[PDB]
């Protein structure tokens, strides 16, 4: 599941903060790597958290 | 030291707004991240807005605070500090104010505003659980 950063099974704000770890150079344990790229461009950056972001605000 | 996120009792008649608070006490752990979901009768009312207390809620502009009213009957209400340690909860206070219209139909008498207990989410800013509940609100429908 994409902006499930954590495998738990739901994208929430725990998913965020994994997300703003990661973009702020932290080795986050735990993380799905595969989750990261939200928006399929082949990079992981602010448009993946935006994308991440929106998926809490309205899904 | 049970952190507790409670809301709070209002009264209106059928055409007014109300606001409802939304607080956090009992803080000792600074809290990085909060997730609750809150439920209300959505035949009786509208959710108009939620928005956060600024004076406690830093960084929403960087989204430290993120509303989801995308479902008639629940909003669920995301706090985070986007900067991951200068902007945690470490005092108690309101949180946010949850803006209701009054639908014309509704009847008089309570109405409950029910914190989700099992999807309560309250973390540190090392991403640690802190003890947590919850304490529901309500509105009253009156007359005018
Ligand atoms: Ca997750
Ligand atoms: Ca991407």
């Amino acid at each position: 599941i994409l902006g499930d950063l954590n495998d738990d099974g739901v994208v929430n704000g725990r998913d965020i903060v994994m997300m703003r770890q990661y973009l702020a150079g932290k080795t986050v344990s735990g993380i799905d790597k595969n989750a990261l790229d939200i928006n399929g461009d082949g990079a992981v950056n602010g448009d993946d958290l935006m994308e991440l972001i929106k998926k809490v605000s309205n899904n | 030291e049970t952190v507790k996120l409670s809301v709070g009792t209002v009264s209106g008649n059928p055409g007014d707004t109300v606001k409802v608070p939304v607080t956090i006490s009992q803080v000792s752990t600074p809290v990085g991240l909060i997730c609750m979901d809150i439920s209300y009768d959505a035949s009786k009312f509208t959710v108009k807005d939620v928005l956060p207390n600024t004076d406690l809620v830093k960084d929403t502009d960087n989204y430290s605070f993120i509303v989801n009213t995308s479902t008639p009957g629940k909003i669920s209400i995301t706090f985070t500090d986007p900067t991951l340690a200068n902007y945690p909860i470490s005092v108690d206070g309101i949180l946010a104010y949850l803006d209701f219209i009054i639908n014309s139909n509704a009847t008089a008498g309570d109405s409950a505003l029910t914190v989700d207990p099992a999807t309560l989410i309250v973390a540190d800013e090392n991403d640690k659980d802190i003890k947590d509940a919850a304490s529901n609100g309500k509105i009253t429908v009156t007359g005018s």
